[PDB]
């Protein structure tokens, strides 16, 4: 925001003051306006100082005409303070008017508020500043009263009479106006007139108000706060040799007060403003005899830093740094030393905040001495890394700010000479802070001083280098400060061994797994700045903290050891050198000890067992990727062990981390094959080849789920290498787990994992033509499909919902996974049959009703369409398809929502291999339940069928398709009352208006039996009533289809249940008021007057006879009990 | 005796929690003095829930203003019941966020994050036994929803065994004209997903309908839609003020109404609807009054319960009836073979009873439902956030602040994850 | 308060610079601030309280005030002395008769507790008059050489002309940002 472009309306709404004051409704939808217009500039105001003076002029002409009204004056003073809380009063007033033609229209406006009315704040609010900003008026109020003899009988009351009157009033009220009483007396009594005057009345009222109020009765409390704030503003803006003569009492009377002990927040950093008000009153305003009021002041600000609040901290940490600054340099030592007794072992976290708040607030000003360098510095150096855990809740964040503003504070308390001692320690804090820690706010904190550092003194180790690059915007992804940042500022050599520390140490042994693992990956990459360090300094270290008995530390020291060896063991790829050659062999040595360490403790038991579970898989894949010295040694046999009791176990895992859990069990898995079970190049151990895959294969029939899940994936994870001879089976023993018995109805991700761990299986072993049980060849590639498709009409409905289509996302990522490879092999092998059912089906699960599984069938769609290195053979109508889809408009296209896919996908309809499946599909979304996906499914379908609607031929075949698909899913609940709504919602928009037009038309003669086959014998209400609203379309075909219509509608009509009863008549009527020419003008008020009046919902016996009566109108035959 | 500390972040929130406020004060019998003229037993059988015991029997209420600029502070403080609360529970800053999720949760909300827990620890070590917390707030504006969403995630971090209950508000474009509405909307519904028991949706567009239509209203404004908001809280915590034989209990209540903890979205409704005013209509019977609870038009949220499944369901009516009156009604309407069965109400209702109606209205009844439908819902705003993300529109304000591209994607997954659980669960048996 | 939000606040505060113009009755307290923004000084009527200008020059935000220089005006002048950053004392250089009433003017403005950090800009005003004083016998009879615990400095000015009063204005400036923050 450059300017303010929205002048013009803010004139029309100005303007349009005097035509919406009597309105209600308007005026607030022109305040609401106001409000947001002026919002815009909430956090930079300052675009707005040009415009103030305009705008408060409108305003004023408004509020200071005589013709003006209460209720418009009233508009204009909300306006008026609108301007004032985005601006503020202290800015905003200046401009306002101070000509002494302004002091009687401003106290008369005064004496006219109504104190009661608190729909009028705003108003009072206005009057109260405005009153403030006239009594700067250089002259006496006496030469403006002129005579107060001239009224007999009743003298008037002076201006400043009427205004002590006004502020005493106000001072106690419970609304906003009590602050702008508070602006007023500071402007008032700080005057010479008034001074000599009132200021010993408006004392006295005081010193009652506070003898008299409490903490407790509310009006008490309203009184208390009041008059602090004035006192304190009296105290701040009032001449200091006016003001010592009471400093003594009021201090006195505060004490008696008890405001410390009292429960009340505001009250509390009140009473401590007003103390350190009184504390400067006394001495003499410095610019870089001691009474004992001060003293007892200090005694009373120094407890105000271990305060529960930090309101109140804050001011007591301002109060202690304004009164050193007025002190003599001698007391400023003993202050100082009284305050660094806030960071003692016994002191809470709170009144650190406060000390080194107080601190700051020392520094700012240059108070504190060199001697005080060696005490004041070795404490930062701690403010900075507070970071503790109180239960479970964490605390050091505001005490990391406060060190950060103190050492800000520290580039103008000390000489460049001055502080050049320790400038290797601070440098190293600040720089370590902005790098790593957790919260934003401190990061940018220690950005700012390091830059008021280096820019100020500039002593600092390379500052402009650290500077340009750690900047206020690149500190502010936390991830990019500990896998970028971190690397360059440890590319020198001041910031290297420092930050290692202070991460193994305290990131290291964090209460949070994110922490860790992003302490843990920026090691990874700091390792490689500092090989030697890493390995004989930091190895040792970790590894004596896998040995700790806290939890958090031992997980944190096996993830850095892992992401210090895998570090260590990509260096030394690049020389072409083992990895042992960094670590000695007794760190080798321990590396074989971590597992037997843990499984020996049982620390694999409780909310930490999946932790230490994760930690020793990811070290253990760390290691196998490594290729290191473990070959032969017993060791890997417990490494193994260890994976397969997880795949035991997954169960036991928390629902929140079990996925994480396999998935990082079988990286492991799959590291450990391809490193440490290889017998020669391209052989394997026959011994464990043979004793896990068998072992593997056995445990696939465990009637437990999770097991099942985890051994498929580990199967799909196995090199090419152990499947040389093997495939046969494995492929067999996954494929006997994809088929849905009776006993595992609602085992559905066992079969979700079994047909990814196909795919895994298929793409590393490849194609090889002529070798069935070593690859994918002509003989066994045939089976794999059918498997896969197999899995494609999982709807299996059970109590958790449609679980069956996650079987189904995984035959479209499958499938893929598989035709892609062989186009990249031997193309041959994917027949025209095969391609064409997977194309189909890929259409049908495109165009379903769930949002996430009909998108990604869209992409995988897509991704098989466009597919030109090689093009996959046998596509029906590619070019039609590709046409459809051109690869421009592909790059931005919201599939997920349906808006954007089924006007898109409705299209395929025109193909007749796609025009069935795509329908059979798109009929669940044509009669689901979302709103939504209808509306947007029955427009794309009308949109497509206005295409051909006066085609006997394309309106047959659709309309033979359609007949088609609800045949093949006769007496199917999930697609008998979908189809039925799309059927209905056809007949009612008139798409197949040309059969109607002769009679007894093929389509319909057969549709009704297929739908009284249907509804025959159902109880469900929707069935019932979608059959209902298909019999009520179905009228509009002539013949002995409405004469059969016609009785199915009246033998509807005395249902078991009224509410069908009732329906099937609201539905004839409709049907009735329809289709005119069904019934004669004859009988037509006879059939209106009889639905009306009946009651469909009484005695079913009585309405048997004016249902039979309507049969006898309608010319139906009346049907009998049979 | 149970006491629920009440909290209202951002603009919004704040004026909903005031009017709500209001609202009690003249159904409890509490003077805005801070004193009680009530004249029934049962009003003071269950007043600490959410009023303090002072001196002299005046009642201080529990709740915590919040807010980064003083305007709306200032405006509650002066309100017609705005001495009640305490002066030091108004915390707030000055330059507020500017309708940024960033600013608001990460800067200034992390910066005032400690000024408010000051006030939340100071009202919660003034209890005898705290059951929850409950957070009034919007979707659709940076102050509001990040400060909620932060100090919900507070919360939960300090105080893990307490419920937490988010009246969120839904921005909606006929309501307000601001691009960055969604964005915001799309991480409050991330966090709230992850730190949430309850969450009661207010749709803003719903209510808008509602006013021009139903209350016939030319240029509604916020005092049409925050009246029926008051209206509705008013309504739903009708057991938790006084007493009942149904479980009146805030953990018991969230366990049954919660099934599922990532479907804790509850649409709220409350028949008969009414205007500013204008109240004292007629007295409408049982069946009337269930028909029109359960009808989407009286319905806060844009989503229709009838395009769904029925999970759970919370009946709670107030007036002058027996409970035996709303069981026959209630077991007549599932009675496929009654003169009175209806589609759109579930096999099992909590219904309660009540023998203190709300101001100007003799009866009234009030509906939660832990429907699907309201995946609708999050499907309206997610189609925004494609419209916006793939572009990079605006950015450069969230990465500037420190936000990553990653956060986005994140909380996009998770609101799909969510929209695809709740379509999935939607199509199950219903045995 | 945040140490960012402490940083915001300082910025916001140094951008905004006060200027308090005072000096005896009729010396062109008000001429030259009308000069110096660009407005017309033949309409100038005697001023009969007080006056505020908030303008930019050279990035800063000045708030110049303009107290009346007469007697009942001068036991106000403490009612603005607080927050100032800068002083600027007219003198008419014409006057030869009142020359010790501002010496005594400014001698009881330097002993002010509140106006010890600020910077003293004397602008000896109406120099074109024929019977003006020169610079040099102004900075004698003020007694500008004795002040020490005060950055002062007197420039000959003629605001009817609009001659060396930005070289001034530029001084008193660059003496203001030569220093860092002021006291409370
Ligand atoms: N129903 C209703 N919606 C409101 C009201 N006030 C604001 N909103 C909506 O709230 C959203 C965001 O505005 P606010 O909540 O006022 O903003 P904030 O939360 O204080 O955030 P900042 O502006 O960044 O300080 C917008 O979509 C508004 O339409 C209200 O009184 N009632
Ligand atoms: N010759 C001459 N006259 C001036 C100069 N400046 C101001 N005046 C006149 O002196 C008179 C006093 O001006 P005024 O500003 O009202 O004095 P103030 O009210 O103390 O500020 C006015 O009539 C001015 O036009 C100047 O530089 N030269
Ligand atoms: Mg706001
Ligand atoms: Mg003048």
């Amino acid at each position: 925001l450059e300017a303010f472009g929205e002048s013009a309306e803010t004139r029309a709404l100005l303007g349009r003051l005097r035509e919406v004051h009597g309105g209600g409704a308007e005026r607030e939808v022109a305040l609401e306006r106001f409000r947001v217009i002026m919002d815009k500039y909430q956090e930079q105001p300052h675009l707005l100082d040009p415009h103030l003076e305009w705008m408060m002029n409108l305003l004023l002409d408004i509020v200071q005409d005589q013709t003006s009204p209460a209720s418009l004056v009233h508009l204009a003073f909300k306006f008026l303070y609108i301007i004032t809380k985005v601006r503020g009063y202290k800015t905003f007033l200046r401009l306002f008017p101070h000509e002494v033609a302004d002091v009687e229209p401003v106290l008369d406006l005064v004496t006219i508020q109504n104190p009661k009315d608190h729909e009028a704040w705003e108003t009072r609010y206005m009057l109260l500043l405005w009153l403030s900003v006239t009594c700067l008026i250089p002259f006496d109020f006496s030469r403006l009263d002129g005579n107060l003899l001239t009224q007999p009988g009743q003298a008037r009351m002076s201006i400043m009479d009427r205004i002590l009157q006004i502020a005493e009033s106000y001072l106690i009220v419970s609304d906003k106006a009590r602050d702008a009483a508070a602006v007023l007396v500071s402007r008032f009594i700080t005057r010479p007139d008034v001074k000599q005057s009132k200021m010993a009345e408006f004392l006295d009222w005081s010193l009652c108000n506070l003898a008299r109020s409490s903490f407790q009765t509310m009006q008490g409390v309203i009184t208390m706060d009041g008059t602090l704030q004035a006192l304190a503003q009296i105290f701040k803006h009032g001449k200091r040799e006016d003001c010592l003569p009471y400093a003594a009492t009021v201090l006195r009377c505060l004490d008696g007060c008890r405001l410390p002990e009292s429960n009340q927040t505001l009250l509390r950093k009140l009473g401590v403003k007003l103390v350190q008000r009184l504390g400067l009153t006394f001495l003499k305003p410095k610019v870089a005899d001691v009474p004992e009021g001060v003293e007892r002041v200090i005694e009373q600000l120094l407890v105000g830093l271990k305060d529960k609040d930090t309101v109140v901290r804050w001011s007591a940490a301002k109060g202690i740094g304004r009164m050193a600054g007025r002190l003599p340099r001698a007391l400023a030592d003993d202050v100082v030393g009284s305050v660094l007794d806030c960071f003692s072992f016994q002191e809470t976290d709170k009144a650190w905040h406060g000390g080194c708040l107080a601190l700051a607030e020392l520094g700012r000003r240059g108070l504190l001495l060199p001697s005080r360098l060696v005490d004041v510095v070795a404490v930062i150096l701690k403010a900075l890394t507070y970071d503790e855990k109180r239960g479970a809740c964490s605390v050091g964040t505001n005490v990391r700010d406060a060190a950060c503003y103190v050492c800000w504070a520290f580039a103008r308390a000390y000489e460049p000479q001055e502080l050049k001692p320790f400038v290797t320690a601070i440098s190293s804090a600040l720089v370590i802070a902005a790098v790593f820690d957790r919260d934003i706010n401190c990061r940018r904190a220690a950005s700012a001083a390091f830059q008021e550092n280096v820019g100020r003194q500039g002593t600092f180790p390379h500052g402009i280098d650290i500077l340009t690059t750690a900047d206020y915007f690149a500190v502010g992804n936390r991830s990019n400060c500990f896998l970028v940042i971190s690397v360059f500022i440890a590319g020198f050599p001041e910031y290297t061994q420092p930050m290692i520390d202070h991460l193994v140490t305290m990131k290291i042994s964090h209460w949070d797994g994110v922490i860790r693992e992003l302490a843990a990956r920026a090691l990874h990459n700091l390792a490689q700045q500092a090989p030697e360090f890493s390995a004989t300094q930091v190895f040792p270290r970790l590894l004596s903290m896998t040995l700790s008995p806290d939890l958090h530390m031992r997980h944190g020291s096996i993830l850095a050891c892992a992401e210090v060896a895998y570090a260590l063991y990509k260096l030394a790829a690049q020389e072409n050198r083992p990895v042992t050659d960094h670590l000695d062999e007794q760190a080798v040595q321990g590396l074989k000890q971590i597992h037997q360490q843990l499984y020996d403790r049982q620390l694999y038991r409780g909310l930490g067992g999946q932790l230490m579970r994760q930690a020793v898989c990811v070290l253990i894949e760390k290691l196998s990727l490594s290729k290191m010295p473990f070959r032969g040694d017993t060791v890997i046999d417990g490494w193994q062990w260890l994976i397969n009791d997880t795949l035991r176990h997954l169960h036991l895992i928390s629902s929140h981390s079990r996925q994480q859990m396999k998935d990082a069990a079988v990286s492991a898995l799959a590291a450990l094959c391809s490193e440490y079970y290889m017998k020669e190049p391209g052989e394997a151990d026959p011994a464990i080849q043979e004793e896990l895959i068998t072992q593997y294969l056995a445990e696939l029939r465990n009637p437990e789920e999770m097991t099942r899940c985890g051994f498929s994936l580990a199967l799909g994870a196995l090199p090419g290498f152990l499947l040389k001879g093997r495939l046969q089976q494995v492929l067999t023993g996954l494929r006997a787990v994809t088929h849905t018995s009776p006993e595992d109805v609602s085992f559905a991700e066992s079969r979700r994992d079994g047909l990814k761990a196909i795919a895994r299986i298929c793409q590393t072993v490849g194609v090889k033509a002529g070798a069935p049980d070593e690859a994918v060849c002509g003989e066994n590639v045939s089976q794999i499909y059918c498997a896969l498709l197999g899995c494609m009409d999982d709807y299996t409905t059970d109590s958790r919902g449609d679980v069956g289509t996650w079987v189904r996302k995984a035959a479209m990522t499958s499938l893929m996974d598989l035709t892609l490879l062989l186009a990249r092999s031997q193309p041959e092998l994917i027949e025209a049959h095969t391609c064409e059912r997977i194309m189909c089906c890929v259409a049908q699960q495109a165009s379903e009703k769930i949002d996430r599984f009909r998108a990604h069938a869209a992409s995988v769609f897509l991704t098989l369409l466009h597919f030109d290195s090689p093009p996959i053979p046998h596509v029906p109508h590619r070019g039609e398809l590709e046409k459809l889809f051109p690869r421009s408009d592909v790059a931005s296209v919201n599939w997920s929502a349906p808006s954007q896919a089924f006007p898109r996908i409705t299209q395929l309809l025109g193909l007749p291999t796609y025009r069935y499946h795509v329908l059979l599909g798109l009929v669940v979304s044509l009669g689901g339940l979302t709103e939504s996906t209808i509306r947007h499914s029955t427009q794309s379908l009308f949109e497509y069928m206005k295409g051909i609607q006066s085609d006997p031929q394309a309106l047959g075949s659709f309309s033979g398709t359609l007949l088609q698909i609800f045949e093949d899913n006769l007496l199917n609940e999930r697609v008998s009352v979908p189809l039925l709504k799309t059927l209905d919602h056809v007949l009612t928009h008139g798409c197949f208006d040309i059969f109607t037009t002769e009679e007894d038309h093929p389509f319909a003669v057969k549709l009704l039996a297929l739908c009284k086959k249907e509804i025959k014998n159902s109880k469900d209400i929707q069935k019932l009533l979608s059959g209902i609203a298909v019999f009520c379309e179905m009228v509009q075909f002539p013949g002995d289809v409405r004469r059969q219509a016609l009785l199915q509608l009246c033998l509807l009509l005395c249902h078991r249940f009224p509410l069908i009863r009732k329906t099937t008549a609201s539905q004839v009527y409709e049907t009735l008021l329809t289709y005119s020419d069904v019934v004669g003008a004859d009988v037509l008020d006879e059939v209106v007057t009889v639905l009306s009046d009946t009651a469909w919902d009484a005695e079913l016996a009585v309405v048997r006879e004016q249902r039979n009566r309507l049969c006898d109108l309608l010319g139906v035959p009346r049907p009998q009990l049979v | 005796m149970r006491e629920i500390v009440h909290i209202q972040a951002g603009q919004c929130g704040n004026q909903i929690g005031a009017k709500f406020w209001e609202v009690i004060s003249d159904e409890h019998g509490i003077d805005p003095t801070g004193t009680y003229h009530g004249d029934s037993d049962l009003q003071l059988d269950r007043i600490s829930v959410y009023y303090n015991e002072a001196t002299g029997g005046k009642y201080v209420p529990r709740a915590i203003l919040v807010d980064l600029e003083p305007g709306t502070m200032d405006s509650v403080r002066s309100g017609p019941f705005g001495q009640i609360f305490r002066p030091d529970n108004f915390v707030f800053g000055q330059s507020g966020a500017g309708n940024n999720w960033a600013k608001g949760h990460y800067t200034e909300g992390a910066e005032l994050v400690d000024s408010v827990l000051d006030v939340v620890r100071k009202e919660a070590e003034s209890c005898d036994c705290l059951q929850g917390f409950q957070l009034t707030h919007s979707l659709g504006g940076g102050t509001g929803s990040g400060m909620g969403t932060l100090l919900i995630s507070k919360i939960r971090e300090e105080y893990p065994d307490r419920i937490m209950n988010t009246f969120s508000v839904v921005p909606s474009p006929k309501v307000s004209d601001t691009v960055v509405e969604p964005y915001n909307a799309t991480l409050s519904v991330h966090q709230l997903v992850e730190n949430t028991d309850e969450t009661y949706c207010i749709d803003n567009e719903a209510l808008y309908d509602i006013c021009f239509r139903t209350l016939k209203l030319t240029t509604p404004t916020y005092g049409d839609l925050n009246h029926l908001v008051s209206a509705t809280m008013s309504g739903v915590t009708t057991c938790l003020r006084f007493p009942g034989q149904l479980n009146a209990d805030l953990r018991k209540l969230a366990v049954n109404m919660v099934p599922f903890p990532r479907l804790h979205f509850f649409m709220p409704g409350f028949a008969p609807l009414t205007s500013r005013g204008s109240q004292q209509y007629r007295a409408l019977t049982v069946p009337e009054l269930t028909q029109q609870v359960f009808d989407a038009k009286n319905m806060m949220a844009a989503c229709d319960p009838r395009h769904g499944r029925y999970l759970t369901v919370a009946a709670v009516f107030r007036g002058r009836m027996s409970m035996k009156e709303v069981d026959e009604q209630m077991l007549n309407v599932q009675n496929k073979n009654s003169s009175y069965f209806v589609e759109w109400i579930p096999n099992n209702v909590k219904t309660a009873v009540c023998d203190i109606p709300p101001r100007g209205l003799k009866m009234a009844v009030t509906f939660i439902g832990n429907s699907t439908a309201i995946q609708e819902l999050f499907k309206r705003i997610s189609e925004q956030f494609t419209a916006m993300f793939r572009r990079k529109a605006f950015l450069h304000w969230y990465t500037g602040e420190g936000m990553d591209e990653m956060e986005f994607t994140e909380a996009e997954s998770n609101m799909n994850d969510l929209v695809s659980e709740y379509q999935q669960y939607q199509d199950a048996t219903a045995e | 308060m945040g140490l960012l939000t402490i940083l915001k606040k300082m910025k916001q505060k140094e951008r905004e610079l006060r200027l308090l113009m005072l000096g005896l009755d009729n010396a062109g307290k008000t001429t030259i601030l009308k000069k110096f923004n660009g407005e017309d000084i033949d309409t100038i009527s005697p001023t009969l309280g007080f006056n505020i200008k908030t303008l930019e020059h050279r990035g800063f935000k000045l708030n110049i005030w303009d107290v009346g220089g007469q007697k009942s005006l001068r036991s106000y002048w403490r009612n603005y002395f607080e927050s100032t950053d800068g002083l600027i004392w007219v003198v008419d250089s014409a006057d030869r008769q009142r020359m010790q009433d501002c010496q005594r003017e400014l001698q009881s403005l330097l002993v002010e507790e509140r106006l010890a950090g600020a910077t003293l800009l004397i602008f000896a005003n109406k120099q074109d008059l024929p019977g003006a004083l020169s610079s040099n016998a102004i900075r004698e009879v003020l007694e500008l050489d004795s002040i020490r615990s005060h950055h002062w400095c007197i420039q000959g000015c003629s605001a009817v002309t609009g001659e060396n009063l930005l070289p001034g204005i530029d001084w008193l400036l660059d003496d203001i940002s030569s220093r860092i923050f002021t006291a409370d």
